[PDB]
């Protein structure tokens, strides 16, 4: 425990956890000549924490 | 006959056009599967469209 100073009393760390949307997925097969089709939507979450 | 054969032909190329549509009325187009069943090289034969 290497030794630290501070000039307040009590100490907050507030945490900011991220869970980004993970760039999944493979491109749709379609034959030449076609309309293209559109891709799923994906989700993003954010969480806090306080200690 | 032996020594000097004349003219005489080798091969053919019959080439057509395509089938049109109109420009104004939008094509949507969706690519599906074949029936394997089907005889589908008799669907493809003839070169004109």
């Amino acid at each position: 425990f290497p030794e630290d100073s501070t000039f307040a009393s009590e100490l907050e760390l507030y945490l900011l956890r991220t869970q980004d949307a993970e760039q999944t997925g493979m491109t749709f097969v379609h034959q030449v000549g076609s309309t293209s089709l559109p891709v799923e939507a994906r989700v993003a979450k954010v969480d806090l924490a306080k200690a | 006959m032996d020594k000097v054969k004349l003219f005489q032909t080798i091969g053919r190329v019959e080439y057509w056009e395509r089938v049109p549509r109109l420009h104004a009325y939008g094509v949507f187009a969706l690519p599906f599967p074949m029936d394997p069943d089907v005889n589908w090289a008799q669907w493809f034969t003839g070169p004109h469209p």
